[PDB]
RNA sequence: GGGGCCUUAGCUCAGCUGGGAGAGCGCCUGCUUUGCACGCAGGAGGUCAGCGGUUCGAUCCCGCUAGGCUCCACCA
RNA sequence: GGGGCCUUAGCUCAGGGGAGAGCGCCUGCUCGCAGGAGGUCAGCGGUUCGAUCCCGCUAGGCUCCACCA
RNA sequence: GCACCUCGAUGUCGGCUCAUCGCAUCCUGGGGCUGUAGUCGGUCCCAAGGGUUGGGCUGUUCGCCCAUUAAAGCGGUACG
RNA sequence: CCGUAAACGGUCCUAAGGUAGCGAAAUUCCUUGUCGGGUAAGUUCCGACCCGCACGAAAGGCGCAACGAUCUGGGCACUGU
């Protein structure tokens, strides 16, 4: 559950999700890690799920390392009710992620360990993945 | 007991304390206790008007009743109605243990109207009723009644008030000897029980007292000793005593000759009845405000001692498994024919040269060798109960002798110890759900004495209150409370007289020498993970005292 | 048909997430009470709806059968 | 669900410069006194030098509506 | 939710009568896996051919109950 | 509002806070409240519990013989409803 405990503002446009990731694209923490194809909001518990069965699989290993935050808040007008009349309360947060951005960073275990680990997490998010590795030229 | 003849010497004793006054304030702690803060002539005084099932009196108490707690509604109309006025005269109706006080209040609109407060002491009958004593109408009752539960004297707000059934007796007192000897008519020998029905407020204690003055029983001779009795009675000639014969207590105004015991002679009735209920009292208002944790505790015990002799049952049936499991070795080394339906089969000894007689093993239809291996799986699980049960037992033990020692702090707690005994409890998870308030006293030499009675006080104690060289007692191998003496050196007397107080307060309250134990506090320790309040401690010294109860009296502080 | 909570002493009901079954009313025994049906302790009653799996012990965990409440949308 | 009023001692209620009564508990004093235990002022965060006092929100307690097919 | 069609009229619930259509199948028919010993079952396939009730309560659909049944299936057709 | 077993006590407020008698009502959202009767089955009906959103004493309260082209339940006879 991760969630900024202070904001300048509860309310903000949803912006635009074009063009590739401007940062976060190399991995350089772990070993291995997901490259993120589509571009689409990464709810926060969406974060947790894969960071649960991330960790879950690999309960001996080194730690994870969670490359994005979920900054930017959603609001949610409450139902059954008419259009406009003020924009609705904020509801959740997600992160707004981009084709190419690494999404978690894992280093401190085996291959097969981390491609299944990866893989878990993989199915939990709503983005196409791949996976990816550290290159040394280098 | 406190019959018609003593009530007649407690109203002597209250119109000779307490003529005029002031009732400043007024106490309901407990449920059938009732405080009158009675300020009179030279200093204060503190009326008490009990109305127990069995433990009623009306006396002048000295001893700080504490625990105020929210006062209940009987209470807040006695401090709206009667709190301001004076006292007129305290008189008894007759020779029945009826009590009337005449209140001079002031009413709350500023003008004056006399108010009459009725006692009566009738062992579980018992009442206290205040009426307005121009129309006589119950104002409020203590105990209120229904017209169908006791349906003569129905005690509601607003019902006129009406007086207890007569009981069809004569007044014992300024009667003649010939009145009083024309009505018992002595046939058979009935004679205490027929002084009980014939005579007006008489005790069954005072006709057994009168039939051993009167000596041999006689025609002229039993009723010169009744005569002679009621004379001094009425003379307000009194000399009250506490007497006994093994444990059970006695008390009365008069001197008793007959159950020859300990007599210890008072001065007035007011000392006597403080020192009489001092334990009595104490003990039915922590029973009948914690009935459910002593319960609670005393079935959680029977359930751990049933559930170590169920244990007990499952440590022989591990050597009852052994012998399974060698039979099913024995049919393994010969489950080679007959497997159809195996049972009954004579097997040839495997171990030994005892050449034991050939063994014939009965096996269910499911496999001629899963029923070996049935009775090998049955020998694993056996073990591992071997193991699991054993500490089961010693955890069971352990949680016995916390219970016990629960049940022994409940026993001799005071109301304020046996509600902290319930908060820690609680705590325990044991029930479903700061710097606190302790006991002192004060020794011969002025030396202060600390007594803790629940262990989240007696912890609390140990660790925080008390500092180096201080002499800490506890009783040898029985479980007691924690008394600590706050000075750098304790003198014998003082080292004495604390272990009496420990001894006193103590499973072993109604024992004789008790062994108690004393040392320095640097010297015990807890363990961690353990149950709380368990104390261990080395290189202590003993001493042998016996647990009367006037040293802890005389100790108070307050 | 879909989710949930329970079946515990004669009655109403707790029992903490497996460590060995109880409160009140109700029925008896004994004590005590001068007197107005005002008090105390001690006993029963339960296969914890029925059966069989797990482990060292199961109301609690599991599967399979009888039962009772909830919970589900209109409308003009 | 939408407006309006409050969340203050154990209970009921008053109240920008640092907050109180009656009842409940004590303290010595012979129908009234002069004093003490208990207050996250329901919580968060902004404006300044400080907030019970001003504000944007979360839970809670009252009051008025939630109508036309 | 929006207000595109109708305010120089598109009659709106529930029942009666008459039906028709789609299976995401209630039964009947043919199968796979079962922790399916047999009967009875559970889940998932292929299958619309036919049939899918008489009441008590309430205007009621729905729902509860009584007695059956092989079952008393969901919906669309201007909530036919 | 808070306690205490209608009734009493503490506090705010007003002019004072509902007496007798009725009560799931031509009045009750929850709700087809709970229990019992009637039926094999009763969201209607009848009799009690008060838990009266939001009965109540001449905009009258509670009962009441007879009466009604009145309303709501249940039986006998009777029949193509």
């Amino acid at each position: 559950m991760l969630l900024p405990k202070r904001v300048k503002y509860r309310r903000e446009h949803r912006g635009k999700m074009r063009g590739r990731a401007k940062g976060g694209t190399e991995v350089h923490f772990g070993e291995f890690g997901i490259q993120a194809l589509e571009a689409s909001w990464i709810t926060n518990r969406q974060i947790e799920a894969a960071r649960i069965a991330m960790t879950r699989y690999m309960k001996r290993g080194g730690k994870v390392w969670i490359k994005i935050f979920p900054s930017k808040p959603y609001t949610a007008k409450p139902l059954e009710v008419r259009m406009g009349s003020g924009k609705g309360a904020p509801e959740g947060w997600v992160a707004v992620v981009k084709p190419g951005k690494v999404l978690f960073e894992i280093s401190g275990v085996s291959e097969e360990v981390a491609r299944e680990a990866l893989r878990l997490a993989s199915h939990k998010l709503p983005i196409k993945t791949k996976f990816v590795k550290r290159e040394e030229i280098g | 007991s406190f019959d018609g003849m003593f009530t007649y010497g407690m109203t002597h004793e209250l119109n000779e304390k307490i003529m005029g006054g002031r009732i400043t304030k007024i106490h309901q702690p407990y449920k059938h206790d009732v405080i009158f803060h009675i300020r009179a002539k030279g200093k204060n005084q503190k009326l008490l008007l009990s109305a127990h099932p069995s433990y009623s009196r009306v006396h002048i108490t000295a001893q700080a009743y504490e625990n105020p707690s929210e006062p209940p509604m009987f209470c807040m109309l006695l401090r709206k109605h009667i709190e301001g006025g004076f006292i007129e005269k305290i008189e008894q109706a007759g020779l029945d243990r009826i009590m009337i006080f005449h209140i001079k209040s002031r009413n709350e609109i500023g003008d004056e109207t006399v108010r009459k407060l009725y006692v009566e002491i009738m062992g579980r009958h018992s009442n206290i009723i205040l009426t307005d004593a121009a129309e006589n109408v119950i104002i409020d009752g203590l105990k209120h009644l229904s017209p169908s539960m006791n349906s003569y004297r129905t005690v509601l707000p607003g019902q006129d008030y009406k007086l207890p059934p007569a009981q069809d007796k004569i007044s014992p007192l300024e009667a003649s000897e010939d009145d009083i000897l024309r009505h018992l008519s002595f046939q058979e020998g009935r004679l205490d029980k027929q002084i009980v029905d014939h005579f007006s407020g008489v005790s069954p204690l005072f006709a057994k007292e009168a039939v051993h003055r009167a000596g041999l029983a006689n025609k002229v001779t039993l009723p010169k000793a009744l005569l002679a009795l009621f004379a001094e009675v009425k003379e307000h000639r009194f000399i009250p005593n506490i007497t006994t014969v093994n444990g059970k207590e006695y008390f009365y105004l008069l001197e008793l000759t007959h159950l020859k015991g300990e007599a210890r002679r008072f001065d007035s009735l007011s000392e006597l009845l403080d020192r009489f209920y001092f334990g009595k009292a104490e003990r039915d208002r922590v029973k009948q405000q914690a009935q459910d944790l002593e319960r609670f505790v005393v079935n959680e015990r029977k359930k751990n001692a049933n559930k170590i002799k169920k244990l007990e049952k499952t440590l022989e049936y591990s050597e009852n498994a052994k012998e399974f499991q060698l039979y099913g070795e024995l049919l393994t080394a010969n489950l080679y024919m007959l497997k159809k339906g195996d049972k009954q089969a004579e097997v040839i000894n495997y171990y030994d040269e005892e050449s034991p007689t050939i063994t014939i093993p009965l096996n269910p239809n499911k496999t001629p060798s899963e029923n070996a291996q049935a009775y090998f799986t049955k020998y694993q699980k056996a073990k591992n109960s071997v193991a699991v049960v054993e500490e089961q037992i010693r955890l069971a033990q352990e949680e016995i002798e916390y219970f016990d020692q629960l049940i022994q702090q409940l026993s001799s707690a005071s109301p304020r110890d046996i509600s902290e005994i319930r908060e820690e409890l609680v705590e325990g998870k044991y029930l479903r759900p700061h710097n606190p308030v302790l006991e002192t006293y004060e020794s011969t030499s002025g030396l202060t004495i600390l007594v803790g009675k629940n262990n989240r006080q007696n912890e609390y104690l140990t660790t925080r209150v008390a500092a180096r060289d201080d002499i800490w007692l506890h009783t040898k191998d029985i479980p007691g409370s924690h008394v600590v003496i706050r000075s750098s050196e304790p003198d014998e007397q003082t080292i004495m007289e604390a272990a009496t107080i420990a001894a006193y307060f103590s499973k072993a309250k109604d024992s004789s020498s008790v062994p108690v134990d004393y040392t320095k506090i640097r010297h015990v320790k807890k363990p961690n993970g353990a149950k709380p309040g368990f104390v261990t401690y080395d290189s202590q010294h003993t001493v042998f005292v016996t647990p009367d109860a006037d040293t802890v009296i005389k100790l108070k502080k307050s």
